RNA sequence: AGAUCUUGGUGGUAGUAGCAAAUAUUCAAACGAGAACUUUGAAGGCCGAAGUGGAGAAGGGUUCCAUGUGAACAGCAGUUGAACAUGGGUCAGUCGGUCCUGAGAGAUGGGCGAGCGCCGUUCCGAAGGGACGGGCGAUGGCCUCCGUUGCCCUCGGCCGAUCGAAAGGGAGUCGGGUUCAGAUCCCCGAAUCCGGAGUGGCGGAGAUGGGCGCCGCGAGGCGUCCAGUGCGGUAACGCGACCGAUCCCGGAGAAGCCGGCGGGAGCCCCGGGGAGAGUUCUCUUUUCUUUGUGAAGGGCAGGGCGCCCUGGAAUGGGUUCGCCCCGAGAGAGGGGCCCGUGCCUUGGAAAGCGUCGCGGUUCCGGCGGCGUCCGGUGAGCUCUCGCUGGCCCUUGAAAAUCCGGGGGAGAGGGUGUAAAUCUCGCGCCGGGCCGUACCCAUAUCCGCAGCAGGUCUCCAAGGUGAACAGCCUCUGGCAUGUUGGAACAAUGUAGGUAAGGGAAGUCGGCAAGCCGGAUCCGUAACUUCGGGAUAAGGAUUGGCUCUAAGGGCUGGGUCGGUCGCGGCCGGCGCCUAGCAGCCGACUUAGAACUGGUGCGGACCAGGGGAAUCCGACUGUUUAAUUAAAACAAAGCAUCGCGAAGGCCCG
RNA sequence: AAGCCAGAGGAAACUCUGGUGGAGGUCCGUAGCGGUCCUGACGUGCAAAUCGGUCGUCCGACCUGGGUAUAGGGGCGAAAG
């Protein structure tokens, strides 16, 4: 059965810290805790072992990404603009 | 000769139990009982023939 | 402790060793002024300094 | 430990001996075990490849900025940083970068630097929510942390 | 301790140098022949009395023949 | 029931001070202090994290005392590498070197074409 | 004569206060001048395994152990003593130190400083004193040949002395006996680690085979030539060795906390068989005790594997308590490896133990008989091994030390009963120095003391019970806490009860009292939706006799068509709605009967509700009058600083 | 608490139910640590700060040994001079 109506995962902190700052985490936590696809293997089980560090358990591959999420829009991002710029250099 | 009056059932009552009901039976311990005798019964009737791999999976899945 | 080096032994060692009375022919001497020994220690009443 | 940022071990050969020369780079971000980084002039434009500023375009960002040339990185490396190489001019031999306090700072064009952002993401959005991690957080860093008025 | 299996390699082993003695015990079901060496007590079970007692016989001379009844 | 005491004057539940319980001939329980367990070799490859397979898990200071068989496996790299990383590296020389005179082929011919 | 004078002595108080924290003593006897206190015996009790038990670390330092004394001391006493006196007692390659580094400490170079010095620890140093390798010589000498010595060539970053742990890292000792006091140290017996062996200690390995000319009945031999730094398995990997330097790479050492499972052991429990005790007024095939096999080897269980081979899987399957796994190779079949602390075996029964006897050597490791057996259970407790998870803006040492691999500079012999070499088997020699007794606490330490305080750990039985709770008990220990006797006034301290009323007492329900466990129901406002919540409120609870449900092991054949009263294939049959037998934990539910309505019968064990103020919460705080609303806190906001810098020390 | 399994209701979207699981500066409560009240005992004390009952917390900003570093106008202070 549904255990809680809307806390879900921040029901561990019980009442305290506020709502707003459950809230706040939950989604980090959330992201944080949860299982990518790895990019090198196809398995989901590419999972985070320290701040900013994701390892597979599968392939035993490493990789170095965002504090809560594998990878971040500003890592995405800057990625796609030092390849333009690469294809720019060569062209 | 009170074990052997308690395994008859006497001096268990209502007022003779004073930890709680999954305190003197934990309930994981007779779901762990229970798992491990129908997944038994079950994969036995599978190298039986009783049933097949398709009836054995929906049911262990039960 | 039981555990000592060995200069805390020997350091014990001569305090014992000095923790005896005078000998009894010491008070025939002659202007002898000795009647005990003063510097008796007992382990309970005196620690000593180390 | 008292660092928001992964570190990557790479190592390289020695040039002049048979040996390996270990290396304690910050992690750019999106960098891997058992991926091949290149460091120097001739360096391509990729994540973690190390090259001099003077040679890359005029938009690219940095990681882990020489202050000085000679060096090693000194500017963008806590976690999450990046520089950015506004300009050259040849001449001189310049190079005008932004760095993350958002201020503009004039280096030789020598100065080397990683390509991309540092790992370690966003880590100052999760609220730390209690004393007890704040306790835990700089336990590993210093004593600086339950701050008397 | 090693424990022999053959007659033969205890026969050798027996005279060896190092050789100190050999204990003989009887027991209800079997004969034991622990000869001494320098680093282990080599004992050799026999089961039968017949080929205890040729063993018996056909241990080396000048040594110690010590047997524990 | 019959308690216990140490043999040695090392007092504290350490890591060095790990004992096991013993019956003896003479009918008494006693302390056995017990040596740490030991750890097979772990693969030089760095990557795959299972230990070596064919090597005995011993305490370093008792791989002196050893015979040389015990402590490898006949193979190249055998009680340092895997077995299925040291398949990858010979395919991978192998065929980083059939490539390498692949390149040098291609541009012989486009130096030939000019 | 004074100075709350200095030093010393002495009164009244005064035979007074007092010798009242932790339940408790009694009888008989011995010794002795003398017994409430010593010792022995018999009772009655207590600690109750988180001990008033058994052992350590720090600290103490001889308090340890015998004998003797009865001055003083042990706030009564003492025939006793941690007192006094006289003697005695601590045995190590394998238990520690010693060695390593840790946080850190600290020389030298350099810098500073009037100066003793202090700054600094790789920084402003020509910081390697070593090496199998090659050459030049001395042939030093058993000058064949191999070992030394000097120099040169080549190689050589611990890039920093040194110190720093009796709980970290750190090879390798166990069983039995023994003293008044010592033992993992002595003795007995079994091992083991490290180092050494130049003249080489012995074996085994390397390694001893093919071709050709022939001799020769064949077999087998002579000569010549050619190999020979091992071998097996598809593989994982295996076998007893298995040439090899400088150099390089890697591993081990070397890692947090928590959860859940599984294996093994020790203990606990149950059913028998012995041996010895206990009860026997009646009953009790009964109750209690006891009923071993070290290290190190060999073999076999068992556990684990992210190891291999065949093969190719959706009608997806396998599988856990949970998970989780799979075309990057599931399920299935066959293998390999690791651990093996479990069992068997060598050790090993000769020892030990329990009983029953017999000799003497004032105080025999005496002698002898018998036995040391067969089983069953488990969410049990404690260790340990393993698997799989979770948590971290926390990621949970280093270094000695040991090993494997890559590479192939070299070295070894001309086919000999051969060489270099050997991490294989056995043999020979050695392991120095220091510590080691005892206490480890309501009496061996600190607190002026034999001080209700303080002081770091290990082991951990039965009943009840959720329980390492409380209460009772066994092993072990003790004598009631620095005195006893007789009475039972007041006042007290600690503990109870009290008709009727129920806070009228008081600043104030202070203190006390009520409630309390578990099962079945039932739970409001408000809310940050998590909580509130054991809200509140209600019923039940014993004993006895049953009933029902919840498991695990085996065996599921139609038979001589025949002979290895038993089988190899099949004419010869249909449990397939599952039976037959055997074995075994507690738990839950229902019912009847029954007691003077009493049943969580002791123990354990929340009073509740409605609001107001403050602080969000958890945390911290004035050791010795203030625990709070104070501090902290997450959150919010501001400020400085791009290193020739911000803040700070000097 | 998340995660997971099954069933049921739904035209769908999805919802509901029962298990499993075992999080938390989570609650009751030992040992430990602390020290609220009795303004109890004691107050020429057992004690130059102790004792009894009652209490706060008891997986964490937890308790604690040893080794280290900081020294007087200095240290160190979740702050009470
Ligand atoms: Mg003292
Ligand atoms: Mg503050
Ligand atoms: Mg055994
Ligand atoms: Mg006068
Ligand atoms: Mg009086
Ligand atoms: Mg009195
Ligand atoms: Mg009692
Ligand atoms: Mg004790
Ligand atoms: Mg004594
Ligand atoms: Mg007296
Ligand atoms: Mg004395
Ligand atoms: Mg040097
Ligand atoms: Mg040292
Ligand atoms: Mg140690
Ligand atoms: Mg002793
Ligand atoms: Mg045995
Ligand atoms: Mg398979
Ligand atoms: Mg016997
Ligand atoms: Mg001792
Ligand atoms: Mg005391
Ligand atoms: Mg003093
Ligand atoms: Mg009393
Ligand atoms: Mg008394
Ligand atoms: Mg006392
Ligand atoms: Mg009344
Ligand atoms: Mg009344
Ligand atoms: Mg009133
Ligand atoms: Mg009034
Ligand atoms: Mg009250
Ligand atoms: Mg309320
Ligand atoms: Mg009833
Ligand atoms: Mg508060
Ligand atoms: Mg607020
Ligand atoms: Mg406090
Ligand atoms: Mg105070
Ligand atoms: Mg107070
Ligand atoms: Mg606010
Ligand atoms: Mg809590
Ligand atoms: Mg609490
Ligand atoms: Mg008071
Ligand atoms: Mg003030
Ligand atoms: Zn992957
Ligand atoms: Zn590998």
């Amino acid at each position: 059965a549904k255990r809680t109506k809307k806390v879900g995962i921040v029901g561990k902190y019980g009442t305290r810290y506020g709502a707003s700052l459950r809230k706040m985490v939950k989604k980090i936590e959330i992201s944080q805790h949860a299982k990518y696809t790895c990019s090198f293997c196809g398995k989901t089980k590419m999972k985070r072992r320290a701040v900013g560090i994701w390892h597979c358990g599968s392939c035993m591959k490493t990789v170095a990404g965002g504090a809560w999420t594998y990878n971040t829009t500003s890592a995405v991002t800057v990625k796609s603009a030092i390849r333009r710029l690469k294809e720019l250099k060569d062209q | 000769k009170n074990t052997l009056a308690r395994r008859k059932g006497r001096h268990m009552g209502i007022g003779k139990r004073k930890g709680t009901a999954n305190a003197r039976m934990p309930e994981k311990v007779t779901w762990m009982r229970r798992m491990r005798i129908l997944r038994r019964l079950l994969r036995r009737y599978r190298e039986s023939k009783k049933i097949d791999r398709h009836m054995y999976h929906s049911l262990y899945l039960k | 402790s039981s555990h000592k080096t060995f200069r805390i032994k020997r350091f014990l060692a001569k305090k014992q060793k000095q923790n005896r009375p005078i000998p009894q022919w010491i008070r025939m001497k002659t202007g002898n002024k000795i009647r005990y020994n003063s510097k008796r220690r007992h382990w309970r009443r005196t620690k000593l300094g180390l | 430990p008292g660092r928001g940022a992964p570190l990557a071990k790479v190592v390289f050969r020695d040039p002049y001996r048979f040996k390996k020369r270990t290396e304690l780079f910050i992690a750019a971000e999106g960098i891997h075990t058992g991926q091949f980084v290149y460091c120097g002039k001739k360096a391509q434009l990729n994540i973690g490849n190390v090259l001099p500023v003077g040679t890359m375009p005029e938009g690219t960002i940095v990681c882990c900025l020489e202050e000085k040339p000679g060096d090693r990185g000194k500017l963008a490396r806590a976690s999450g940083n990046y520089a950015t190489v506004i300009s050259h001019n040849p001449e001189t031999k310049k190079t005008r970068v932004k760095l993350p306090s958002g201020s503009k700072k004039v280096i030789s064009s020598a100065n080397r630097a990683v390509v991309g952002v540092v790992a370690g993401g966003g880590r100052i959005d999760k609220p730390i929510l209690k004393a007890g991690r704040a306790y835990h957080k700089y336990k590993a860093k210093r004593n600086c942390w339950p701050r008397v008025r | 301790p090693r424990k022999i299996e053959e007659i033969k390699d205890f026969l050798l082993t027996a005279r060896r140098k190092d050789a100190k003695s050999v204990k003989i015990k009887k027991n209800k079901d079997n004969v034991k022949f622990k000869v001494r060496c320098s680093r282990y007590l080599y004992t050799l079970v026999i089961t039968d009395k017949e080929k205890a007692e040729k063993l018996k016989q056909s241990l080396p001379p000048g040594l110690a023949v010590k047997e524990l009844k | 029931v019959q308690r216990l005491t140490y043999r040695r004057r090392l007092s504290y539940n350490t890591a060095s001070n790990k004992t096991r319980l013993s019956r003896t001939p003479g009918n008494r329980i006693v302390y056995l202090y017990t040596k740490k367990v030991g750890k097979a070799p772990k693969s030089a490859c760095g990557v795959c994290p299972g230990r070596l397979r064919g090597v005995r898990a011993v305490r370093p200071k008792v791989l002196m005392r050893l015979s040389k068989t015990k402590k490898h496996v006949s193979r190249a790299y055998g009680g340092s590498m895997c077995a299925k990383c040291v398949r990858d590296r010979i395919k991978r020389a192998f065929l980083i070197e059939e490539q390498k005179i692949v390149v040098k082929v291609l541009k012989a011919q486009a130096q030939s074409q000019k």
